[PDB]
């Protein structure tokens, strides 16, 4: 049962196309895993929480990664107090364009850093995945963000800890 | 699939005393699961509705009680009908209580309407009836294909922008309605969070805003947060189920919400009337009472 | 708050900024005075309660985003008539009956998302928003398009999916730079042959219609990178339309009306790598069927016809994933030991009364589903299934565990519900990382081992419907974590 008067965090979910920031969502709040691909234009869910024994407003905006898709990206990025920055181990380019979404929020916040956490997604795709886990300590590194692994497909790794842990950055900034 | 023949054997017992079974055949009935299956999911997950309507509460397998119903309110396509859940377990014919109600699904799809219940759930009807029931007459293959088209089930319905309807009731995560919209399927039913609380949850005059349920799953939710909800999305009335009432309905928050119960005498431990709520063109509701 | 709002629309004319969010704000009635922030480039107006829109926006004549999405319009003013500078019109989660006759002379956009409104036609006056290069109309109620879709040629998303639609009109052919064309959930009947037209064609959705077959010209459409046909009446594919699509990676033909494979041979799945055919009524899978399917790994055929496995199955060396769950299948023959890369085999509702000792060659196997056969005991080879970690055995015939089942000890899930045991092996203490035991509806289970407490990890376990009667009966009505502490206290591993 939640508590009274809670703060909210908006938290936001960008990445390139296919790379799972939906799967990922729609496990964290409803807790089942969405084979069928269908693009993303924008869609946002909202949940009460307790991180740490603090009760929190999650509501989590989940953006478009497919170019023909993007209309509109920035402002809704432009509200975000945190990003997740989402990549698929088992495409080498959506890892690629990791720096690409991070010069995006750094611009669009205008700031020189910001609440955001590295998602390597899809790992539970062990023979198909192409980042190592090495390479995305590295990038993670470079950024001075966190990183972590996540699956979104049954049983979820880390769903719940990668949404939590960027409610954990804003709080200790 | 022969509709119109199974509706008829399904009606042909209609007078005859109470527990009188209807043996479709296992591909008539696995036939009626295929095709409401897709007829869910080709409508809205949130559906539109407009009035004139007859809204129902719990049957629970209760099949010549719903066949009481559908003579006082008429019988399909005479009137449009909304059922709010808990079609199976607890009573003694979930099978032909079901059945029926697919068949006027795929008749009738644009003037008959289905929500999801709590009961339409394998984890909660595998334990009070209908797996067994399904078990006993037929077969588990059965019983699995009535949970891939339970999964599908629309969650919510509002009739005419002003009345809300949805088996249990609010949720402290329901803010907007795209939320529910946002609700994917084929899914099954959590065990918290939005689609766990708009089957599971409970009004109590006795709490101030939210409060833990006795159930051991989702919320209770005072007046106050009926009424705040009602403002908010500029309706008129929450229409739900899920608790048994004495006298078929009970009012609550000042009637700004109705519980509905048309499952009468339920389970034979409760001395309990059912009830419908009649909407109108106006929207203006009546209250017609199922005698035990 | 209506304060605020007039203060934020003060607080854009004082910047003179290009950008107005209002988004969010409860907003009924959208003050006239933004009239006056003729600057503005994109405004904002998603998340509100707008019933309708106040004609001074068609005073914002350099607005190039008007964003609506999540509001209550039914329409739009006529001044937007002057906006000949917008691109991008988001409408989606409103209640519009109709597409707002002006939205039809707006013929700078080529963004438009109408979803989830109330929508039943599209006029011919579509063709006035020839530059639109994205149209979505998902979620209304369109039971027809018109042929003036033909001359929006610059469309490279058309997505009408969660419609009515029961024909495409022809001329969708000439719109030939598309890329996506989203149609499932509709009534289609038929594509047109002209589909083949949109050679760019990448995404195609289908699924959730009435077709009864595919258009050969499909094959045209070599850009294509899944085919998925799930939930039509599909029973063939044309001759030559897989081997066509050099670039697919999936192909989905389930819940259709085939009853053999699709003709053409092995080279038709030369390219895939997820084959899926659940519920259909196939009777046979052909010999030799999947000898060119080198990056096949997922076979899914649940709820189909079959009594027996090809011959030459247990050369599916490529196989990782592989259901044949709800067929008739009496025996999996010893030749299953041949699928050494195999890691999850679904073998559930067949007719199996025991397991090959090929089984035990299996050594990728991850998990093993047998639940609802008529398994009467497990090979001793069982034990050599050392990467398994979920093991189901719910709804059969079972009277004991062979005692080599300890040395699975990745075991982290074994269902044994609904069977015919009378004991539980003392072994069952070595499944060190066990973390659910389902033992329910053993109704001769009368006691439990000690062991059960070395299993450190256990933390659900089911025991309803066994009698349990040589424990206590305040332990066993107390439930699961009441007998697992009796079995610590009362038994040699309470030190431990
Ligand atoms: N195996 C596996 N598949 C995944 C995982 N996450 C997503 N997928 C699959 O990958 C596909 C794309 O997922 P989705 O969440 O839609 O991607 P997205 O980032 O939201 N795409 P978009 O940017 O276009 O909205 C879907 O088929 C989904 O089921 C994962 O963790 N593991
Ligand atoms: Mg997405
Ligand atoms: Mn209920
Ligand atoms: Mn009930």
């Amino acid at each position: 049962v939640p508590s009274d008067n809670l703060p909210t965090y908006k938290l936001v979910v960008v990445g390139d196309g296919g790379v799972g920031k939906s799967a990922l969502t729609i496990q964290f709040f409803q807790k089942i895993f969405v084979p069928d691909y269908d693009p993303t234009i924008e869609d946002s869910y909202l949940k009460h929480t307790e991180i740490d024994n603090q009760w929190a407003i999650l509501d989590v905006l989940d953006t478009a990664g497919r170019e023909e898709f993007s209309a509109m990206r920035e402002q809704y990025m432009r509200t975000g107090d945190g990003f997740l920055i989402v990549y698929s181990v088992t495409d080498k380019a959506s890892f690629e364009h990791v720096d690409r979404f991070h010069q995006l929020i750094l611009r669009v916040k205008d700031r020189e850093s910001f609440p955001m956490i590295l998602v390597a997604n899809k790992v539970d795709l062990m023979h198909l995945r192409k980042i190592t886990r090495e390479q995305g300590k590295e990038m993670a590194t470079k950024h001075n963000i966190p990183y972590i692994e996540t699956s979104a497909k049954d049983p979820p790794l880390n769903v719940d800890k990668a949404f939590h842990d960027l409610v954990r950055v804003i709080r200790q900034q | 699939l022969n509709l119109d023949s199974i509706i008829g054997r399904l009606l042909e017992v209609q007078g005859s005393r109470p527990g009188k079974n209807v043996q479709l055949t296992e591909n008539e009935i696995r036939g009626l699961c295929l095709k409401s299956r897709e007829i869910f999911l080709s409508q809205p997950i949130l559906l539109e509705l407009e009035a004139p309507l007859k809204i129902c509460g719990d049957i629970h397998g209760q099949y010549y009680d719903l066949l009481r119903l559908f003579e006082y309110g008429g019988f399909p396509p005479e009137s449009n009908y909304l059922f709010l859940g808990d079609y199976v377990d607890r009573g003694k014919q979930s099978l032909e209580t079901i059945c029926l109600l697919l068949a006027y699904k795929i008749k009738y799809p644009e003037n008959f309407f289905l929500l999801r219940g709590n009961h339409e759930c394998a984890s909660i009807n595998r334990i009070y009836g209908f797996y067994d029931e399904c078990k006993r007459r037929y077969n588990i293959k059965l019983w699995k294909t009535f949970t891939d088209c339970f999964n599908c089930l629309p969650i919510a319905a509002i009739v005419d922008e002003k009345i809300f309807c949805c088996h249990g009731g609010l949720s402290p995560d329901l803010q907007s309605m795209e939320q529910i919209r946002r609700i994917m399927r084929p899914t099954d039913v959590p065990d918290q969070g939005l689609l766990c609380d708009l089957l599971w949850s409970d009004p109590d005059k006795d709490v101030q805003g939210w409060g833990e349920n006795d159930r051991g799953v989702s919320f209770t939710f005072g007046a106050e947060v009926v009424a705040k909800f009602l403002h908010k999305h500029d309706l008129d009335l929450i229409c739900r189920a899920h608790q048994v009432v004495e006298d078929g309905y009970e009012f609550f928050a000042k009637r700004q919400l109705v519980t509905l119960f048309s499952a009468p005498n339920y389970c034979g431990e409760f001395d309990n009337a059912g009830a419908m709520m009649s909407v109108d063109e106006t929207l203006m509701c009546s209250f017609q009472i199922l005698k035990p | 708050s209506n304060a605020e709002v007039i203060k934020e629309l003060n607080k854009c004319r004082e910047e003179n900024s290009m950008r107005l969010d209002l988004s969010k704000r409860s907003i009924h009635i959208l003050p006239s005075s933004i009239k006056e922030l003729t600057q503005l480039t994109e405004l904002y107006l998603y998340s509100n309660k707008l019933q309708s829109l106040p004609a001074e926006v068609g005073c914002l004549v350099n607005l190039m985003t008007l964003a609506l999405s999540e509001n209550s319009l039914t329409s739009l003013p006529d001044s937007l008539d002057n906006l000949k500078k917008l691109r991008i019109l988001d409408l989606r989660h409103n209640k519009l009956r109709e597409i707002p006759s002006v939205v039809y002379r707006l013929d700078s956009l080529t963004t438009l998302y109408l979803r989830f409104n109330r929508i039943t036609t599209v006029e011919k006056d579509i063709k006035n928003l020839s530059k639109l290069s994205m149209l979505s109309i998902r979620e209304n109620k369109i039971k027809q398009l018109p042929a003036e879709i033909g001359e929006l040629c610059n469309l490279i998303t058309l997505d009408v999916a969660h419609n009515q639609l029961e024909h495409l009109p022809k001329e969708i052919g000439n719109c030939t730079q598309i890329t996506n064309l989203d149609l499932q959930h509709n009534e289609l009947l038929d594509l047109p042959d002209t589909i083949g037209n949109l050679s760019s064609l990448s995404r195609l959705g289908l699924r959730y219609n009435r077709l009864s077959a595919i258009p050969r010209s499909l094959a045209k459409c070599s850009a294509l990178e899944e085919l998925n046909l799930e939930n039509n009446n599909i029973s063939t594919l044309p001759e030559s339309l897989l081997s066509s699509l050099v670039k697919l990676n999936s192909l989905t033909l389930a819940r259709n009306c085939f009853q053999l494979y699709p003709v053409g041979g092995p080279s038709q799945f030369s390219t895939i790598y997820s084959l899926n055919m659940e519920h259909n009524r196939i009777n046979k899978i052909p010999f030799g069927i999947f000898s060119r399917a080198k990056v096949l790994s997922k076979l899914n055929m649940k709820d189909n016809q079959l009594t027996s496995l090809p011959l030459d199955f247990g050369t599916w060396t490529s196989m990782v994933e592989l259901n044949l769950a709800t067929n008739q299948l009496t025996k999996i023959p010893e030749d299953v030991s041949g699928l050494v890369s195999l890691e999850v085999l679904i073998l559930s509702n067949n007719l199996l009364k025991k397991l090959p000792h090929g089984l035990g060659n299996l050594r990728k196997l991850r998990e093993l589903d047998l639940e609802e056969n008529k398994l009467e005991s497990l090979p001793n080879e069982i034990a050599y299934l050392k990467d398994l970690q979920k093991l189901v055995l719910t709804n059969n015939q079972l009277t004991t565990l062979p005692r080599g089942i300890g040395h699975l000890t990745n075991l982290t899930h074994l269902g044994l519900g609904e069977n015919l045991l009378t004991h539980l092996p003392e072994e069952i203490g070595t499944l060190e990382n066990l973390e659910e035991l389902y033992l329910n509806d053993n109704p001769n289970l009368h006691s439990l081992p000690f062991e059960l407490a070395l299993c450190s990890k256990l933390s659900i376990m089911s025991i309803e419907n066994c009698p349990l009667s040589h424990l206590p009966p305040q332990i066993v009505a107390g439930g699961p974590s009441f007998i697992i502490q009796f079995l610590k206290m009362q038994g040699p591993y309470r030190a431990m």
